[PDB]
């Protein structure tokens, strides 16, 4: 009857690194390997009452009593120096390949059927649209999440590292390449072909991606931020903690991965928002609403159980979404 | 049971995954019975061919690391485990919680016999070292120090000193060799006198409660802490009889049908970790077997300590 | 005394079990009440209990904590009290003994049928004697009473041949003259349950929590408390602790092992004091062991003299520990770089540097190798003694009395030993 | 759930619930009037006694600091 | 009648040390004694729900409420430094002698029969094929596991330490030697001769195995994840924990042993996977399925009782599998 396997664990293709952010100046970004790293320093904030009240403290006496005695916090803040306007963010991506093969599989016949499904996909339409959209999401600096929203000029340099040497260099203007339109460019098509060769298993692709963004002298940059379980008083009301590896601010690798996975333009809702991150049940935490819900038959799990188990091949864009989920990797499979 | 004619210093030995659960009541550093059994296995394997006897082991414990973790919200600890292979039906087997520890210990071995006069000291020292480099000490493999900077050979020091000052200088140099560690000794007299002190404090108090009181941090109201003479760990002090000594072929599924088997219960005593410069002689630190097989009581201790 | 009250109590017990299983089943049809009362309402249930007492076993030491696919002989035996002093065991458990139950998870009801208090005592000790009220309160016939008593008292005696499985531990012990004993150990579940109960009273008892609150309020209390740090949890049953034993179902896993740890079980790091002025007051003194030793000396310096010399003996032992740690500090200074003392610096405690780095004599052939041999630096502990003079209390009552004289005497003796240790570093 | 009132102390949770680990969690806040002293993330499976015992150490520390801060003077 | 011994246990021959992981640059592998160790750090992840739903929480309201509650974990991560593209993995292997000698045996007759069976195995062909496969699994860095998957170049240096010096140095290209083909090479045959002499000897043979993998600059290395049971505690814990010895990431010795024992290419199922680890009842944890079942006559126990008791000597491949189990060890014996 070809039941799906209990474990269908997939490895993560397009493996990113922790994107370290340093600081420097524009027109000195060619020699940027000596640039000093952005430090995660500390500062204090005085938080006034600016949230919605619960229709019990709305009296003026208790509101003025709370406002008379406010609350102080210590925040980890990452800023550029006052003589550095350009933020540099550096990470290495590793395009592995073999996306159809899962790492763990309880059923051998289901693994064979999934391998045949991915093989028939690659024979029909290989990793050409997917690698084009991944090269798009690398070309615009979407991994600069809040470091791109007010940036004057963003430039992305991607170097193909072969035997410790740069095999091929790409230099993209990340503001010209939009965050919502997947157009065509010759250098972008070359990068798409390189990521296609990496994903097909025909070559080993490692890329060094360095993004330079003009934010401003001393402007606050936005690295990854850590969860804080306890604030307390021994720790001086630590409300925000940013991520750093060794006295050097950085973004998490999975944030770069989520920004790179933002290729899904084929969800059943309108594409006026643009692409969303590739995920089962197409979930966006900022929107708070699942595109591709399990009720409307267009999510990853029902499309995979139709494409593989019952040989119901979906549309070309939907099978692009399914193979993009397979590239993303996960703990797909029931209990 | 005898004074050693010589002391052989097995150097820093890195035991990889030693049995961290020393006893049904204690965890941490392994049993001294493991060390005494290792020295008896060394005498069984290479001691007889060298015409020497290897009795008595002094443990220094230069480094200890426990493969443990502290879960959030609890002040206790749990043991990190190993993934056992699956069963024949592809399911996960039942987990037996076994803890592991990376040790780095150096051992003082009491050597007596005519073979000390028949071989050079470095020859028998190198022979017992290369025998011990392919054995186990508490359930863990011994790392035999490959491709580091400077390997450490033994130093067998004859305890029959020509002069008292030369013997003293030899013992102080041997103590200086095993410096970043703590000699683990047996404290039956201290535990017994603390039991008598508690019995004067409160009657019908067992030796278990006196052992427990010598390990917990006691808080006294005026809020200070009741002090201890030393580290005062709870050690497995041996095995007591739980059954009559059956015949060698009597016990079903025994390890061998030539050795008699007797079911035992763990004996718990008080041990102390001291800096090894606080001893009169390094032969006091040797852990000796003491069977007394008519009454059970298969103990290991440190006789001639104080 | 009378057999009638024992009969009333056992009939009340089986009626309570009948109404409990009737409330648990909640049956209103399908003749389940008749089938439930046809096997657990009369003496035949006791006969059914005769089919259940042979499966269960009352033990004090079991093998099933060792690997649960092992089938050995779990035995109930109290070990003899050893004549040698200063060691404990399960022989210390006298009347404070709880006997573990092994076997099926459904026959265990009859365990309370052997653990009631009808006449004021446990019924296993009632059935171990040929009492007048015994053998009549449970059976009208004599032979049925005899076989029921034998089957009910067989839960204590070990069943089967004496055996220990392959997965059980067996450990050779050398005899004094030419022999070995195989010595398979069993898990002392009664002793472990007693220790776990004592730790439960010590850590979660009402009096212990009241003393903890009194410590938190910094007030007085008639009794103290304990903490038991660095405990370890060893769960035997993975997801079914009831399959191990009944006492391991009482404490679900949670072996609660005591921390038998060496003092170097939490070795933090080795650090080189480069830009600092004195090792004893800046880097060595900030370690927690000598911190607790210095607070202990501060507490013991300003104290009464009623136990004085004995306290002074402890004080002498206490002060010995500190210089021991100094050697231990130098011991981990043998684990550092060979030539850290030759690095550039304005102030790096060069008076102590002859003893801080003994390996620089290998680095320099004659620049500093002969300096430590000719100088023989043993005065550094005197500098450490100056730091140890900051470990004493600033009380004029000690200086007026001979307490300062005894403190100076034991200080001079222990730094004499320390200087003699530091003298022969060249060998 | 609801606030825990220990004298002048109020342990009030955030209305939002997080999922630290896999289990759901809530950010519980300890106030002495308008001043907060400890914000701690605690599971939703915690009872009121466990939430009280989590902040009991900071409560006792503040009580000790108040005793040693407003102690009356001593005449000898 | 030659009954089987009720206890039958064997020592772990080829017992490796914990694979110490450090970082550096390629072509600096000769001076790798001062390479800084890979340190395991902590980081925070905020994912979204992507597991399978069991048709009771697939309504959009409950799914959107589950997304609206943020899913957070703390994970232990090991990364390379951003200036070190090479991961060095170093361990020590002790080939112990007396491979066919059990630690425990009840029957003296069964011990004599087992020793005679192993002695006839050494007199017929020796450990030559088994040590060839062990030298293969040393020669390709299978013990790197997921560190071997997307590496540009893996090179393994194996040094024989006789007394205190390198008696013989082997250098292997780990990517050229496949994970599934056991071919013949001169250096591989010399390493096989050394390992087989160590198995046939009375003492032990000491080897230092170092593997350099050109994973990529700053990439994610994969040490062994520690098996810690949550045990149903109320407080949430860190989802992923790693293994280290002293501020230095490491792989467990049993994982290195499992990779070294991945020589079994004689199981009755098809060798689409290739070699599997030598286990009784052929258990593979990555598949959830156990090959060499006892219902076939190819599990280790029935093969041993046929070879030893009933003198039914199996095929040479199954004899290799049985002696590979004896080198592997294990606790056997019926009740």
């Amino acid at each position: 009857i070809l039941s799906t396997a209990s474990v269908l664990a997939f490895e993560r293709k397009l493996d990113p690194s922790d994107a370290l952010m340093s600081a420097g100046a524009w027109a000195q970004r060619d020699a940027s390997q000596e640039w000093p790293a952005v430090t995660v320093r500390e500062k204090s904030v005085r938080g006034t009452i600016s949230n919605r009240l619960k229709t019990k403290d709305r009296d003026p006496a208790k509101l003025d009593a709370s406002i008379q005695s406010p609350n102080l916090q210590t925040v980890d803040v990452a800023n550029l120096p006052s003589d550095a306007d350009t933020l540099k963010v550096r990470f290495t991506l590793r395009v592995l390949g073999g996306a159809g093969t899962p790492s763990a599989c309880n059923d051998a016949a289901y693994r064979d059927k999934l391998l045949q499904t991915v093989a028939t996909y690659v024979n029909d339409q290989g990793f050409a649209e997917l690698a084009r959209r991944y090269a798009h999401n690398l070309a615009n600096a979407r991994f600069l999440w809040r470091n791109r929203v007010g940036a004057e000029a963003v430039e992305v340099r991607i170097n193909h590292i072969r035997q410790g040497e740069v095999a091929r260099a790409w230099r993209f203007d990340a503001l010209a390449i939009g965050l919502r339109d997947f157009k065509a460019d010759a250098e972008l098509d070359a990068l798409a072909e390189l990521i296609a060769s990496g994903l097909s298993g025909s070559g080993h692709v490692l890329l060094e991606v360095v993004a330079f963004a003009r934010i401003g002298d001393g402007q606050e940059v936005f690295p990854s931020q850590e969860l804080i379980l306890d604030k307390g008083d021994k720790k001086g009301q630590k409300s925000k903690t940013l991520y750093s590896v060794r006295d050097a601010a950085a973004i998490h690798s999975q944030k770069i991965g989520n920004a790179l996975r933002t290729i899904d333009t084929w969800y059943p809702d309108e594409d006026g928002l643009g692409p969303i991150a590739v995920e089962p049940y197409g979930s966006v935490t900022s929107q708070g609403k699942a595109y591709r819900q399990p009720k409307q038959k267009l999510d990853f799990y029902t499309l995979l159980d139709n494409w593989v188990l019952r040989d119901e091949a979906p549309a070309v864009e939907q099978q692009h979404y399914v193979i993009a989920n397979l590239i993303r990797g996960g703990v797909f499979g029931e209990a | 049971v005898t004074d050693p004619e010589a002391l052989l210093l097995l150097p820093r030995l890195s035991i990889q995954n030693a049995n961290a659960i020393s006893s049904p009541l204690t965890w941490g550093f392994p049993s001294p019975g493991a060390f005494t059994g290792f020295v008896h296995a060394l005498q069984r394997r290479v001691g007889i061919s060298l015409d020497i006897e290897l009795d008595g082991v002094g443990i220094v414990c230069h480094r200890f690391e426990a493969q443990i973790s502290q879960p959030a919200g609890k002040r206790t600890k749990v043991f990190n485990l190993t993934r056992n292979p699956l069963n024949r039906d592809g399911s996960t087997a039942a987990i037996v919680e076994e803890g592991r520890a990376h040790l780095e210990v150096s051992l003082l071995l009491g050597v007596h016999g005519d073979g000390l006069d028949d071989h050079p000291a470095q020859e028998i020292a190198r022979q017992v070292q290369e025998q011990a480099g392919a054995m186990r000490l508490a359930g863990g493999s011994i790392l035999p120090w490959c491709n580091e900077r400077f390997p450490a050979p033994n130093a067998e020091l004859l305890m029959l000193g020509g002069s008292d000052e030369q013997r003293r200088k030899n013992q102080r140099r041997l103590t200086r060799r095993l410096l970043p560690g703590f000699a683990l000794v047996s404290r039956e007299a201290l535990l017994q006198q603390h039991l008598e002190t508690l019995r004067t404090t409160l009657p019908e108090a067992t030796t278990l409660d006196a052992l427990l009181d010598l390990c917990r941090i006691n808080f006294e109201p005026p809020w200070q802490v009741r002090d201890k003479p030393g580290w005062l760990v709870p050690i497995p002090a041996g095995y007591n009889a739980l059954s009559p000594l059956y015949l060698p072929g009597e016990v079903r599924n025994a390890r061998d049908r030539e050795t008699p088997l007797r079911f035992v219960e763990n004996l718990f005593g008080l041990g102390e970790w001291l800096s090894p410069h606080r001893v009169a002689a390094l032969s006091d630190l040797l852990w000796y077997h003491h069977a007394e097989p008519d009454k059970g009581l298969y103990r290991w201790s440190t006789p001639r300590f104080v | 005394p009378t057999w009638q009250e024992l009969r009333q109590f056992i009939e009340s017990f089986i009626q309570e079990r009948l109404q409990g299983k009737l409330d648990k089943l909640q049956p209103d049809e399908d003749d389940k009440r008749q089938t439930l009362l046809a096997t657990h309402r009369r003496e035949a249930w006791l006969a059914d209990a005769a089919r259940r007492v042979g499966q269960l076993q009352l033990v004090t030491h079991t093998l099933k904590p060792i690997h649960p696919d092992a089938r050995g002989s779990n035995l109930h035996s109290l070990p003899q009290a050893p004549g040698q002093p200063g060691l404990a065991g399960s022989h210390e458990l006298g009347d404070r003994l709880v006997s573990d139950v092994v076997g099926n998870a459904a026959a265990l009801d009859v365990f309370k049928f052997l653990s009631l208090q009808y006449q004021g005592k446990n019924l296993l000790n009632w059935l171990t004697e040929d009492s007048a009220e015994a053998l009549q309160a449970l059976s009208d016939n004599a032979e049925q009473a005899r076989e029921w008593r034998q089957a009910f008292i067989g839960i204590t005696t070990v069943k089967g041949a004496p055996a220990s499985h392959s997965l059980a531990k067996q450990l050779y012990f050398p005899l004094p003259g030419s022999g070995y004993h195989l010595l398979a150990p069993l898990f002392p579940t009664s002793l472990v349950h007693h220790v776990h109960a004592l730790l439960r009273e010590a850590r979660f008892g009402d009096a212990a929590k009241a003393a903890r609150e009194a410590r938190s309020r910094q007030e007085s209390w008639p009794h103290g408390f304990s903490e038991y740090p660095n405990l370890a949890i060893q769960k035997f049953g993975g997801t079914k602790p009831q399959n191990i034993s009944q006492l391991n179902n009482e404490r679900r896993g949670e072996n609660w092992l005591l921390p038998s740890l060496p003092p170097n079980w939490q070795r933090q790091n080795v650090n080189a004091p480069m830009r600092h002025s004195s090792v004893f007051e800046h880097d060595f003194g900030r370690t927690p062991e000598v911190s607790r030793l210095t607070r202990t000396l501060q507490r013991f310096l300003a104290k009464t003299v009623h136990n004085n010399l004995a306290i002074r003996q402890r004080r002498a032992q206490l002060v010995a520990q500190i210089c021991d740690e100094a050697l231990q500090y130098a011991a981990r200074l043998r684990e550092l770089e060979p030539g850290w003392s030759a690095t550039p610096g304005c102030q790096l405690h060069d008076a102590e540097q002859l003893w801080l780095d003994p390996l620089r004599a290998q680095t320099d052939e004659t620049f500093l190798q002969r300096r430590l041999r000719g100088d023989w630096p043993a005065e550094v502990g005197n500098r450490f003694a100056n730091w140890l003079n900051r470990a004493v209390s600033s009380d004029s009552q000690i200086l007026g009395s001979p307490e300062a004289a005894q403190w100076s005497q034991e200080l001079s003796k222990e730094l004499t030993m320390f200087k003699e240790i530091l003298e022969d570093e060249r060998d | 759930m609801n606030a825990i009132h220990i004298g002048p102390f109020s342990i009030t949770p955030a209305a939002r619930g997080l999922h630290y680990g896999g289990l759901p969690h809530h950010q519980w806040t300890l106030y002495y009037g308008p001043r907060e002293m400890a914000i701690k993330t605690l599971p939703d499976s915690y009872t009121s006694s466990e939430v009280r015992d989590e902040f009991s150490d900071i409560i006792a520390e503040f009580v000790i600091d108040a005793r040693h801060r407003y102690a009356p003077d001593v005449l000898e």
